[PDB]
DNA sequence: ATATATATATATATGTGTATATATACACACATACATATACATATATATGC
DNA sequence: GCATATATATGTATATGTATGTGTGTATATATACACATATATATATATAT
């Protein structure tokens, strides 16, 4: 509900399979390391634990 | 809003340098330092006396609460109320739900059955929602009284079925009903 | 501008910078002809207009006078409260310079052969009597908003502030107050109706005068508007909402042009105290069209309707009465009560966490 | 063309020609006034009331 | 021309079943973020300076 | 006619200080809404009748 992603399910024998169509008003970085840093910042796939 | 409900009678005596904007002298434009020095009115005890008084304060409270109703009643944006919540929290929304496919809804019983439903369903075609407990006496009942329960309404909400007319806009194409295998 | 029918004084430069106001217009000119004092001193035209008060060209007939000036003391009052005041006047044949200083205690008039045609008043205000020392930005903002409102009233006169042009249109000015304001323009009147959520708001102009404290005109216009709207809202929503309750939610931006025999209760001219027959005959505003246009709108009248029914529902929900021997004031469903509780006694209250641990209590207790 | 001749007046003629700044409102108008403690809608000329009140306030000042 | 005799479907309610949910304290020692503001660099521009 | 200079305004980027966690279960209690029927009860709606 911000006009950036539209998510759907693609699970199977493994769970957590989400197929996400990004929207045209969301910026895709051609800098792939900036893409990786921003997808880590927003989607939060890195969980840090002490 | 507080001070518009008061009739205030002021009597000022022996005032010094009473400057006025007009010949009629209807507005005292003397500076507030001279008047604040001259007027020795203790407004704190008058505030305490209207604090202790009740039939002045109760119109203030009633008009104030009606003012807050008018204040936070007319607000906010994105007034597009057709689905406040997309399906149900407990509902498994299919990926091809709403469009023309063989999109099948699962009406299981009990939320503790929600385990493994998502895992090996069809993600595009199969979808699910767990029901709760037992079902009302829906036979020959008025529409307004069956609409007031949430758990039968959401079925007619997650899918565009309306009680008064036929089914044309099915978000789920097939309806698979599975019940408990016991009595 | 008005006295030449907007051919002359059609550009007005009001430049306010460094505590100095320069107002220059291209009017026909303050006359060089001989005017006479009652004292017997023979004083020329612009210097008698700009040094001594009670002198001017608005002491003639009042029923045909459509100008905002009556008293003949105004520019002399500007000269009095200024430490420096020069007035350069050209009628097309001569330039009369009237220079005054030391709070007009020094005054001198002089004539140069020249060819200008207009008036330039350049003055630096005195700050000894006023409770200020400099002209801050709020004064320039008030003057610029006044030139904007005058350019809305008079689009033919090109007002400029500090060398910057001012465009005046009633539509953009009316949407500056509220973007849903209903407008209605006439040959002499121009009214916009909007919303006032935190009190009552108004702004009105008689000819070129900002009468911020009101007059008979806004009272007659709101009376004629409410005389059509109140039976209309009575047939529409069946609610008894008064004239003042409708009026206080409205912001009214009305503009009156070409008034005749304007009378004001003060020198500052903030209340038009002309007779109500004069203003009612002069103003040809169609109140029923404004009434139906704010009836058909859902964004002004319908908020008054929903606010009024909110007040009435809040009044209806406050219903209370008495009870026969109330138990422990606000009692609880699971709260068993001692029968001498509240009066002068040593009664004890019990606090447990179990409903099983009170079903034995009612027999074994006092 | 509007006739603009600079005329200079005495005290009495300037008061009688420009009575508005000197006696206030000189037209019959409707206001809401506390009479006898009551907030009642009255309609009158404030110039005559002010005309009496000048002498009244002069006597109270005396 | 409405007072009253009377009749009949409303409201618990019993127990059995069958299923939900919810307010809180606990505490690190970070995790993610919520803005957020804020100070400072530099650009342009325009109006002064010449 | 052209050098120029510095001023402030807005990007901007970081570094502050907070703010909300919920974590992840243990622990404490409580609430919820339905289907199965007769038995009263009650309360008020209509007839009539002088
Ligand atoms: N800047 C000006 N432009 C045009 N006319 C002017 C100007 N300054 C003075 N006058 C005229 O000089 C005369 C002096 O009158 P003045 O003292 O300005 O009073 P007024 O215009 O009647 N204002 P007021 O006394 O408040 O009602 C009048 O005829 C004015 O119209």
């Amino acid at each position: 509900n911000k006009g950036f992603i539209t998510w759907d399910d693609a699970c199977g024998e493994h769970g957590f399979g989400f197929k996400v169509k990004f929207r045209k008003e969301y910026s895709l970085s051609d800098n792939e390391e900036e893409r990786h840093a921003k997808i880590m910042k927003d989607f939060g796939l890195i969980e840090r634990r002490s | 809003r507080v001070k518009e409900c008061l009739t205030i009678v002021m009597f000022v005596r022996d005032m010094k340098n009473m400057r006025f904007d007009s010949q009629t002298k209807e507005r005292l434009t003397s500076p507030f330092g001279e008047i604040r020095s001259h007027i020795q009115l203790d407004a704190k005890k008058i505030s305490r006396a209207i604090l202790n008084n009740e039939a002045i304060l109760m119109p203030i409270i009633e008009a104030a609460l009606a003012r807050k109703l008018a204040a936070e009643k007319a607000a906010e944006t994105k007034a597009a109320k057709k689905a406040s919540k997309a399906k149900v929290h407990k509902h498994i929304k299919a990926n091809l739900c709403g469009k023309d496919a063989d999109t099948t809804l699962f009406l299981t019983e009990g939320d503790s059955a929600i385990g493994y439903l998502i895992d090996v369903r069809d993600k595009e075609l199969h979808g699910g929602y767990p029901l709760r407990g037992k079902v009302l006496n829906s036979w020959g009942m008025s529409y307004a009284d069956m609409l007031k329960n949430k758990e039968l309404f959401d079925i007619c909400a997650i899918t565009g079925l309306v009680l008064g007319e036929k089914a044309e806009n099915l978000n789920y194409h097939n309806i698979a009903i599975m019940t408990d295998a016991d009595h | 501008g008005i006295r030449t029918k907007f051919k002359f004084a059609n550009k007005i430069n009001v430049t306010i910078k460094n505590n100095q106001v320069t107002v220059e217009d291209n009017g026909r000119g303050i006359p060089q002809a001989m005017v006479k004092t009652p004292t017997g001193e023979e004083i020329p035209g612009p210097v008698a207009a700009w040094t001594i008060p009670k002198a001017g060209g608005n002491f003639g007939d009042d029923k045909e006078r459509v100008t905002g000036g009556m008293n003949g003391v105004g520019s002399s009052l500007t000269n009095i409260f200024s430490v420096m005041f020069v007035g350069e006047t050209g009628d097309g044949q001569n330039n009369i310079v009237v220079r005054c200083s030391n709070g007009m205690e020094n005054k001198s008039w002089e004539t140069i052969p020249g060819k200008w045609k207009g008036t330039r008043v350049t003055f630096i205000p005195d700050f000894m009597s006023f409770e200020t020392n400099e002209l801050s930005q709020v004064y320039l903002d008030i003057t610029l908003d006044r030139l904007q409102t005058l350019a809305v009233v008079y689009p033919d006169i090109q007002f400029t502030f500090n060398g910057k042009k001012v465009q005046g249109n009633f539509k953009k000015y009316a949407r500056q107050y509220d973007e849903h304001a209903i407008v209605q323009e006439q040959e002499n009147c121009s009214i916009a109706v909007g919303r006032s959520p935190d009190g009552f708001r108004q702004l009105t102009y008689v000819n070129n005068i900002h009468t911020k404290n009101g007059g008979h005109h806004i009272d007659c216009v709101m009376d004629d508007i409410c005389e059509d709207l109140i039976p209309q809202i009575k047939r529409k929503f069946k609610i008894d909402v008064t004239k003042a309750r409708v009026k206080e939610c409205l912001t009214i931006v009305m503009f009156v042009r070409d008034m005749k025999n304007m009378r004001f209760d003060s020198q500052t001219k903030e209340r038009l105290t002309s007779p109500f027959g004069e203003i009612r005959s002069h103003i040809q505003l169609d109140a029923k069209k404004i009434s139906r246009a704010i009836l058909n709108n859902e964004a002004i009248l319908m908020p008054i309707i929903e606010a009024a029914l909110a007040r009435k529902l809040a009044a209806e929900k406050a219903a209370e009465t008495k009870a026969a021997k109330k138990a422990s004031k606000a009692k609880v469903h699971k709260h068993i009560k001692a029968n001498l509780c509240g009066k002068d006694a040593d009664t004890t209250l019990f606090l447990t966490e179990g409903d099983s641990a009170i079903g034995y209590l009612i027999d074994v207790r006092d | 063309m509007i006739k603009n001749e600079i005329k200079i007046l005495s005290d009495i003629e300037h008061i009688k020609k420009r009575s508005g700044m000197y006696i206030g409102s000189s037209a019959n108008e409707m206001h809401e006034r506390f009479l006898f403690g009551k907030w009642e809608s009255v309609q009158y000329v404030p110039g005559l009331v002010k005309l009496i009140d000048e002498i009244i306030d002069n006597s109270v000042d005396e």
